[PDB]
RNA sequence: GACGAGUAGGAGGGCCGCUGCGGUGAGCCUUGAAGCCUAGGGCGCGGGCCCGGGUGGAGCCGCCGCAGGUGCAGAUCUUGG
RNA sequence: CCGGCUCGCUGGUGUGGAGCCGGGCGUGGAAUGCGAGUGCCUAGUGGGCCACUUUUGGUAAGCAGAACUGGCGCUGCGGG
RNA sequence: AGGGGCGAAAGACUAAUCGAACCAUCUAGUAGCUGGUUCCCUCCAAAGUUUCCCUCAGGAUAGCUGGCGCUCUCCGCAGUU
RNA sequence: CGGCUACCCACCCGACCCGUCUUGAAACACGGACCAAGGAGUCUAACACGUGCGCGAGUCGGGGGCUACGAAAGCCGCCGUGGCGCAAUGAAGGUGAAGGCCGGCGCCGGCCGAGGUGGGAUCCCGAGGCCUUCCAGUCCGCCGAGGGCGCACCACCGGCCCGUCUCGCCCGCCGCGCCGGGGAGGUGGAGCACGAGCGCACGUGUUAGGACCCGAAAGAUGGUGAACUAUGCC
RNA sequence: GCUAAAUACCGGCACGAGACCGAUAGUCAACAAGUACCGUAAGGGAAAGUUGAAAAGAACUUUGAAGAGAGAGUUCAAGA
């Protein structure tokens, strides 16, 4: 035989979206063609993020893209987000933007158009730029989900700040024994 | 035998809850019954308002809701006597009256 | 129908707050998109020689 | 639906996905949270610290309305009033400042967290944080207390 | 009802199945557990680093000028080798052109 | 191109199987449906399936989705023979 | 390695040390082989046994108890 | 008349049931203990070991396992020397 | 004449009866005469994780109301009351989430304004070059030494918020008080540091429920028996 | 001390419906079912549906005492 172990002989990476959305699959077909027939890896990254699930493409806020496009050098570029561009209310002045996203909320798009921006989908983004030249690829905070507060080193352990699963935060709920140096021990 | 990580739960199912359980399979039927009784009442009092008598302006007691104004139980006797409306005729003409309401304002 | 479900630029006049859902893509004609000079120009040479 | 559940593919396997050495008995570890102090000590200490014991004082008749006091931040402070208020105040030449009655919106306490735009305001609230008030004073404005 | 007490037979195989990986060393190790007085000194130094900026900028400018003027002041067998030179695409183009003309 | 073992266990594909529901086949059917038998012709690795012959006389199936009281060799299993 | 700052710590001594910036050096500094790293949910398990060599109790045991490695368990096949 | 009756006393008899009768209900009482646990194919693939428990026929917790992925490439890692 | 396959027979090799417990099963281990039909992880609720859809710092009409299939479906918005999220910390009184620079006398006016480092997919610039006779030569592209602004994310250094400890000097007044506020340096927190949640559906895991199916020795409540028998009496 | 309304309903009367069950299922009971049957009693408690469209339920002959056959006849079909 062979001295080969098959623990990791199969890659776990995706090859297609797990959704039956026909519009998404049509965009997948377009970028599949672009990725396999162009030398630019931007299409390949967009194709990967298209394959990714809902939680792997968190909704990028308006504030993040404003701060990231405000960086010097990337003037009048094309901000491309594979996820969703959501309105952020803690901002007053919105500069002119070049936004390419799968979907934008009803008032965020109104705010950008009022500010003088332009929202274009991926089908017209391909026509504007096949290889994605003159574009900045942005992603939302993937660790921003509240579930990540519960992950990592276990709670009730020294040097471990992990949120415990408590049915109701309060005085009587998981506060006495493992949390205090008086009632036994504290970590 | 709790699992690795998760909440601690105290469900209140240790009694014989199946013996006393109420199901809402009659919810639409009860809605229709209320609607028919309401319409029958409305046509019974042909010119009178469907909602009934008139209730006064009232703001909620607690601190959480002292900035909101709701509907009252009835008009106070002091308010009625200022308005010159008798306590026995107010209900006849369709004015809600409850003698327990005070007026500290 | 327009007063019921609203136009793209005019919201529904009979619903409290509703508007037509925005398209994920506008130009759905994939063949027309692919067979355009803009995309075909920025492409690599095909390799249809089976080995 | 039961069509897609694992039990449909467990037919033909004797143990039905529960093991052959240690059978799926009824309650091998007691009922519910049994033995948290005795044989589940490791789990209840590695995942539920502070679970055992009392702490603090006891408030017998607790009413939430007395302690009801929602809070808002200065970044969302302008969101309460309409956009045309802010643009007209910015365009205004006589120096008149808009009055924001946060109580009418439904917030009693104002906390100063975000950046406040350079524009005079009159915040009429029930409570103020020290940093919130100093930010309003620094940006130029007034604070009005109401009961 | 006796039974064996302790065993460490298959443990090594269990460990090496996933590999006994060393901890992943990472640059800029944390500063926990150091002498508090030394830690206070370091934090004060990082706190007051800002004021000594203009002198640092001037020294950097002088050094850059010094290096700028410094750089301104400074500024097998032969038959096989021949055939390899001809066979090379870029440097053998003229040789291949001449031998093509030689065939004609 | 490389590889192919497997208990407990996990995952995926089932144009594998049963019952009913919403759509669909100008579907089938007293010029014969279901069921049953068959030394018949086959297909699919396999779950199983399609035709041929005999009884039957009144209902039956394929595809797309939905739902489950949905698959037996045992349990000193239950009932009947 | 080369310069320049910061320090409320320690000091004869711009001493000591640490931190922070700027500049330069690619023959990528043993062999061999291999794509790696990282995060969640989780079944089953938690009675073992045998063999070379090391070895404890017992005279000895197809005995009882340990260490490394490999197997049976979970495994068919050729030989005994 | 049942935790009662009766017993020249054997825990004897109390409707073939007596060291606590019979019937119905609570009750589908609990079981860390036995028995069984229903169609196919493909892929991956174990442990009987650490610690704690009135713990020793069991659990919790590490370890072993599988699934889902994700961040990068065409520097890193190693049951080796 | 062909038909491997499905019927029977003959021969050669192999070939212990299944299930289950067990380290070890063909076992002198237990269940099993045969056949047909039924038959065992389902449902409710809670939580967690992952995936699909809608909306998005909002989200949800689940309760109520208005208008054969239809007990459906649509609508309410001054029916979003309310749940979850948007703020945490403290037992509580409560508090509650950047700063730097300039001029005048700790205070006043103006300016810059919402962290830094290392690694960072992608993007931007371009020392030159990609030939059809050769030279200069432009336009559209393509590759590329090197240099950048650096997604997400990881690690570290910072900063801010609440409780606490120490050293402290100031500031304010309607009631100058056992008043209130502010700094620096350590420390504890399920925190902030330019959102990511809400609703519905699916799968998995755990739990309380009869809870995968069958199984006790027992306990309690209410009633029926001296037609056998035990004993007393007539 | 009285008082309708909105509220509860697995008993009862009369109704409508079902992504339910289809005679070992579904109520114990689709039928002369709480009937037969067992226990002194309290109580326990079943099995059991399908001729044919219409009985047109097989005239009449023949062996046997008859059960029951052999012909004949009814029916599309007694292979009902
Ligand atoms: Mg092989
Ligand atoms: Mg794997
Ligand atoms: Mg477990
Ligand atoms: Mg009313
Ligand atoms: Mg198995
Ligand atoms: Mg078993
Ligand atoms: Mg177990
Ligand atoms: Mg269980
Ligand atoms: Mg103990
Ligand atoms: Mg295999
Ligand atoms: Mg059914
Ligand atoms: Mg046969
Ligand atoms: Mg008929
Ligand atoms: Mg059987
Ligand atoms: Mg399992
Ligand atoms: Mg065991
Ligand atoms: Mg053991
Ligand atoms: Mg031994
Ligand atoms: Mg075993
Ligand atoms: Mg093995
Ligand atoms: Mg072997
Ligand atoms: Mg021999
Ligand atoms: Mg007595
Ligand atoms: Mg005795
Ligand atoms: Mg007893
Ligand atoms: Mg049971
Ligand atoms: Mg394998
Ligand atoms: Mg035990
Ligand atoms: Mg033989
Ligand atoms: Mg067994
Ligand atoms: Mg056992
Ligand atoms: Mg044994
Ligand atoms: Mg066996
Ligand atoms: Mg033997
Ligand atoms: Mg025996
Ligand atoms: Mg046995
Ligand atoms: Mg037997
Ligand atoms: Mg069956
Ligand atoms: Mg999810
Ligand atoms: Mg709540
Ligand atoms: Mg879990
Ligand atoms: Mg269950
Ligand atoms: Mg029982
Ligand atoms: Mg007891
Ligand atoms: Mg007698
Ligand atoms: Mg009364
Ligand atoms: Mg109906
Ligand atoms: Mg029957
Ligand atoms: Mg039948
Ligand atoms: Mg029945
Ligand atoms: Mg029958
Ligand atoms: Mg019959
Ligand atoms: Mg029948
Ligand atoms: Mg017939
Ligand atoms: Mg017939």
């Amino acid at each position: 035989g062979v001295d080969i172990r098959h623990n990791k002989d199969r890659k776990v990476r995706r090859k297609e979206p797990k959704s039956q959305d026909i519009y998404l699959r049509l965009l997948v077909k377009l970028y599949r063609f672009l990725a396999r027939r162009t030398n630019s890896t931007f299409n390949q990254v967009v194709l990967k993020r298209l394959f990714m699930s809902r939680t792997n493409r968190p909704p990028l806020s308006l504030s993040r893209m404003i701060r990231k496009m405000k960086l010097p050098g990337r003037e009048n570029k094309t901000a491309v987000v594979v996820g969703t561009v959501t309105d952020d209310v803690r901002v007053q002045e919105v500069p002119k933007l070049k936004v390419c996203a799968l979907r934008v909320t009803s008032r965020a798009r109104s705010r950008i158009l009022k500010a003088g921006g332009k929202i274009l989908t991926f089908d017209q983004l391909a026509l504007d730029s096949p290889k994605g030249r003159g574009t900045v690829l942005l992603s939302g905070p993937r660790k921003g989900r509240e579930v990540y507060r519960h992950f990592g080193k276990a709670p009730g352990t020294p040097h471990s700040h992990t949120k415990p699963y408590v049915r109701s935060k309060g005085r009587k709920f998981e506060r006495a024994r493992g949390r205090r140096a008086s009632r036994g021990y504290k970590n | 035998a709790p699992s690795r990580n998760g909440m601690i739960l105290k469900p209140h199912f240790h009694k014989d809850w199946q013996r006393r359980v109420a199901t809402w399979f009659n919810q639409p039927a009860r809605k229709i019954r209320r609607r028919k009784a309401r319409q029958a009442r409305a046509r019974r009092i042909a010119p009178r308002p469907a909602a009934g008598p008139i209730r006064p302006i009232v703001r909620c007691p607690t601190v959480r809701y002292h900035t909101k104004v709701r509907a009252g139980r009835g008009f106070s006797l002091e308010e009625l006597r200022v308005a010159g409306i008798h306590k026995k005729v107010a209900r006849t003409i369709g004015i809600s009256v409850d003698p327990r309401r005070r007026n500290k304002s | 129908l327009d007063d019921l479900y609203g136009t793209w630029r005019k919201a529904a006049s009979l619903k409290s707050n509703y508007n037509l859902p925005m398209h994920k893509m506008l130009n759905t004609d994939l063949s027309r998109i692919l067979k355009s000079p803009e995309i075909q120009r920025a492409l690599r040479a095909p390799r249809k020689k089976i080995h | 639906p039961s069509r897609l559940r694992k039990t449909r593919k467990l037919r033909g396997h004797v143990s039905h996905g529960h093991g052959r050495i240690g059978k799926h008995r009824k309650h091998p570890g007691g009922r519910g949270n049994a033995g948290g102090m005795h044989h589940h000590r490791i789990n209840f200490d590695k995942y539920h610290p502070g679970y055992f014991g009392k702490v603090g004082m006891r408030h017998y008749h607790l009413k939430r309305n007395q302690s009801f006091c929602p809070t808002v931040n200065l970044d969302k402070l302008w969101t309460l009033v309409s956009e045309q208020t802010r643009v007209n105040a910015a365009k205004n030449k006589t120096g008149a400042a808009p009055i924001i009655d946060v109580v009418r919106s439904g917030y009693y306490k104002v906390l100063g967290k975000g950046k406040l735009p350079k524009q005079p305001v009159i915040v009429k609230a029930k409570f103020f944080s020290r940093r919130a008030e100093e930010k309003i004073k620094g940006v130029g404005g007034a604070c009005v207390l109401v009961a | 009802a006796k039974s064996k007490n302790h065993t460490t037979h298959n443990q090594s195989r269990k460990w090496h199945r996933n590999g006994i990986k060393k901890p992943r060393s990472q640059r800029y190790e944390s500063l926990k557990g150091v002498d508090p007085k030394f830690l206070r000194n370091m934090r004060f130094a990082k706190k007051h680093n800002k004021k000594g900026l203009k002198k640092m900028q001037a020294n950097n400018a002088k050094a850059m000028a010094a290096r700028a003027e410094a750089i301104k002041a400074l500024v097998v067998s032969r038959k096989l080798h021949r055939l390899a030179y001809i066979a090379h695409p870029k440097l053998g183009r003229r040789a291949r052109a001449r031998i093509a003309r030689g065939l004609r």
